[PDB]
RNA sequence: UUGACAUUGUGAAGAGACGUUUCUUUACUUAUUCAAUGAAGCGGAGCUGGAAUUCAUUUUCCACGUUCUAGCAUUCAAGGUCCCAUUCGGGGCUGAUCCGGGUU
RNA sequence: GCUUGUGACGGCCCGUGAAAAUCCACAGGAAGGAAUAGUUUUCAUGCCAGGUCGUACUGAUAACCGCAGCAGGUCUCCAAG
RNA sequence: GAUGGGGAAGCUCCGUUUCAAAGGCCUGAUUUUAUGCAGGCCACCAUCGAAAGGGAAUCCGGUUAAGAUUCCGGAACCUGG
């Protein structure tokens, strides 16, 4: 109030020491930051072959959470469960009858690449989750076509680390159940339905279509205006 | 034979440049947001003599657009420019001698010195005493401008290449007869170990293609193929012609 | 100079050491007359600005 | 989100830096004080010209450890002989020993403390 | 120094080799190559506003902090506005339009 | 007067004749400050400490290099009638 | 002339801020504590290289067989606390 004044600054070319703005757009990031950022960009340019274009087709939040709620219902044994189950089995079945048959036939989600792959070949699988982000991607490229060949429902689900939690690890690449309890047999055919309409039955069309392109921002407008103004 | 003298220049050593008393490197300001859009004032604080370079350097200091501090660039003074003179540099700068503008922002017929080869390279052309490049025309087919260069060749560079209006200072230095060996001596004493000069023909064969004797003569045509090999290149190299000509002008 | 008392190292005026009387006099006069003519710079360009 | 960085300059993130907490320790037994007093001062110098520096100067002249400096001489001479010391002057002898010139305070008499120690 | 093959990729004009496909002028930028900068202000769209055409509409243009002077320009900026009951200290939103993270 | 220091000038250059540590000063005004008391240690005075290595002598028609106590070589200061 | 590097079969060669995530200062919080932390500007920067270049400060008299601007005597100055 009339003792304090209004002294505006001229923040334009030629005067007033420019004020601190936000230069996050410009910072010279560590070399490791540009390489992971530009390996994305490079791979976005260049026509990517359809059998790599297969991925990027992840899974909607709702049908994913649906498949996970079901997959969560089949956690493999904990460290402590199998701990007692063996002092339950061995300290009894090796003291009586039943060849270690002092425990119920388990229902597990089935994990591990080599494991799963043979399950898809022996036609024991009923639904299979494949991470969109396995590198090296050759670890999994062929799995859509393995499934489609064998008549096995697959879905390319977002998260190689989301599958890790479902088997209590860090990452798990793939996850695929085979048995399933009889009460759950409902949602299985329900999910597979919504799934096989998004993947396995689209497979033939996707295989025909490449990915890539995208000029990157600044060049795209330069082509846009080249046909917006100059047309 | 022996490694001839012009081959020994390459390995630096005894032949590098004498720079102890050189001021700084002469350069335009780094092309910043200011020059790229508007202009920016600076005062020349002194115009100073740089060793090994007739044609004086102007020390002209600006303010820093991004921090409270004074930032001094080193120009090549441009004759007529004085101490205390304000220097305006940028796209929107005014056509005055001493100032520095993009080449597209100056009409045909502007004579400028210390101009850039690619934009922002901070200076390349017409820098020696009394020189200047002439703007002959423009071509808004990609921001290009056709200039005439001191040697005579006309060249096209980007209109975003900065020049500085005017001639370089340093008059007609080469008009004064050098007179004594001593003056030539001191001259190259402040540049590079290139003087005096022994005639190849005064050498022995080990030293030079001309070195053979019993009579001082080159013995073969002194005009050497461009394709000749390092060791052979002494004389008039890819000499299109030779002899006296009295030839008036250049290549317009 | 670090062994010495401040009166030795100054005069009593703006820019004690630094500049030199006549240099600080011209310094002020120069400041004043521009700051003044700054306002005059603006007003004039607010008369011609109202013209159009 | 985003986070505002008002510098285009990336620096190394300041990180903890722990602190050494070993598991078996370097040495087994630390070394005893190398260069104590009986080590610092080694031997009186009793040339007929160093004696004149006692009878007339109140200086005590010791060949002292080459490894030892002016502080540590003053310390030792104090601690071994219960004396007080003005200044210690030192030159490296040409035979590669070190000679200390130690002048005592007026309270003390170098000549007494000379044949106290047991030479004259 | 000259040719070839490899590094080598996408879009087109033609003149051609019998809609694919290899040939000379040529658009792309992500490979590679050059330079600068303490990777600052790039690129797209808007606030403001002076004209226009249309026989009315948005169909676009144009402009949008510095030039008599060898001063001065810095403390997240004064102002404005919000919160903490606010003792003194802070903070946030504007000031200083939004949007892409392609440093140029 | 001689040697040397030093000042104000003057001639000369297509030669215009180092750098850094270091010391200071100004611009700035953050912040801290009194009345029964507080500000200041760029003012005077007072207190303590200042380590290590070199230090002799020759330096030349004999202490250096020329196989040597060699008519050679080897940088410099002081300078009486 | 070390270092991120880049050459070279390799002894090593190149580059010296060089296409690098290259730090250390003031100080409040906290008065569990002499300190972790909370304000923060500053910083394209190893080191080696001058006993004639730059550079904090000592003088006189007396003294030895041989040392002295270093010892004695007297009188000073600089630096850091």
């Amino acid at each position: 109030n009339p003792l304090t004044h209004s002294t505006p600054k001229n923040f334009g070319i030629g005067q007033a020491v420019q004020p601190k703005r936000n230069l996050s757009r410009y910072v010279k990031w560590p070399e490791y930051v540009r390489v992971q950022r530009q390996k994305k960009i490079l791979s976005i340019r260049l026509k990517v072959p359809p059998t790599i274009a297969q991925f990027q087709y992840t899974l909607d939040r709702n049908t994913a959470a649906e498949t996970f709620k079901l997959f969560n219902k089949y956690r493999p044994e904990t460290a402590a469960e199998k701990k007692e189950r063996l002092t339950k089995e061995a300290a009894a079945v090796a003291e009586a009858k039943s060849k270690q048959d002092a425990s119920p036939k388990p229902y597990a989600v089935k994990y591990g690449l080599n494991h799963v792959v043979a399950l898809i070949e022996n036609k024991k699988a009923k639904l299979v989750l494949i991470a969109n982000d396995v590198d090296p991607i050759e670890l999994v490229v062929f799995l859509p076509a393995l499934c489609k060949k064998m008549g096995v429902p697959y879905a390319i689900v977002k998260g190689k680390a989301r599958l890790g939690t479902l088997v209590n690890q860090k990452t798990s690449a793939v996850a695929a159940l085979t048995e399933v309890r009889a009460e759950d047999e409902a949602a299985l055919a329900k999910l597979v339905s919504t799934i096989d309409a998004n993947f396995a039955d689209k497979y033939d069309e996707v295989k025909k279509h490449w990915g890539g392109g995208i000029l990157g921002n600044k060049a795209q407008a330069k082509m846009d205006k080249r046909a917006k103004n100059s047309d | 034979g022996r490694v001839i003298r012009n081959q020994r220049k390459g390995a630096g050593s005894i032949f590098t440049s004498h720079t102890r008393l050189r001021q700084g490197a002469a350069k335009l300001r780094t092309l910043d947001y200011a020059e790229r859009h508007g202009y920016i004032r600076g005062i020349v604080k002194q115009i100073v003599h740089d060793s090994g370079r007739g044609a004086p350097l102007a020390k002209v200091v600006f303010r820093d657009p991004y921090k409270y501090r004074l930032r001094e660039e080193i120009f090549i003074a441009n004759e007529g420019v004085h101490t205390g003179q304000f220097i305006y540099a940028g796209k929107k700068a005014s056509l005055n001698v001493g100032n520095v503008l993009p080449l597209g922002s100056v009409p045909e017929g502007t004579i400028v010195s210390n101009v850039e080869e690619k934009p922002g390279d901070r200076g390349a052309l017409a820098r020696a005493s009394g020189n200047y490049v002439i703007i002959i025309g423009h071509n808004p087919d990609e921001n290009k401008t056709r200039v005439r260069l001191p040697s005579g060749a006309k060249k096209v560079i980007s209109s975003d290449a900065r020049g500085v209006i005017g001639v370089i200072a340093g008059g007609g230095r080469v008009d004064k007869p050098l007179l004594k060996a001593g003056r030539a001596f001191h001259k190259y004493r402040l540049k590079r170990n290139s003087w005096p000069k022994t005639r190849g023909v005064a050498m022995n064969p080990v030293d030079h293609p001309h070195g053979g004797g019993n009579h001082q003569h080159i013995g073969k045509a002194s005009t050497i193929s461009r394709g000749a090999v390092s060791g052979q290149k002494a004389g008039l190299i890819a000499a299109r012609r030779t002899g006296l000509l009295r030839g008036s002008q250049k290549t317009q | 100079y670090a062994t010495v008392s401040k009166t030795h190292k100054t005069v009593s005026r703006a820019y004690g050491g630094s500049r030199c009387a006549n240099c600080v006099k011209e310094r002020i006069i120069r400041a004043f007359l521009i700051e003044e003519q700054k306002i005059v710079k603006k007003v004039v360009k607010e008369q011609t600005e109202a013209a159009k | 989100a985003l986070k505002v960085r008002t510098s285009a300059t990336f620096r190394l993130p300041k990180t903890l830096k722990l602190a050494r907490a070993p598991k078996y320790a370097s040495k087994a037994v630390p070394h005893y004080n190398r260069l104590d007093s009986y080590k610092v001062i080694e031997q009186p110098i009793t040339s007929e010209t160093a004696m004149k520096k006692v009878e007339d100067g109140n200086i005590l002249v010791f060949q002292v450890s080459m490894k030892a400096n002016k502080y540590q001489i003053k310390k030792a001479v104090k601690e071994l002989y219960e004396v007080d010391v003005l200044k210690v002057n030192t030159l490296v002898r040409p035979n590669g020993t070190k000679k200390a010139y130690v002048r005592l305070t007026a309270d003390y008499d170098a000549l007494d403390i000379a044949n106290r120690i047991g030479y004259i």
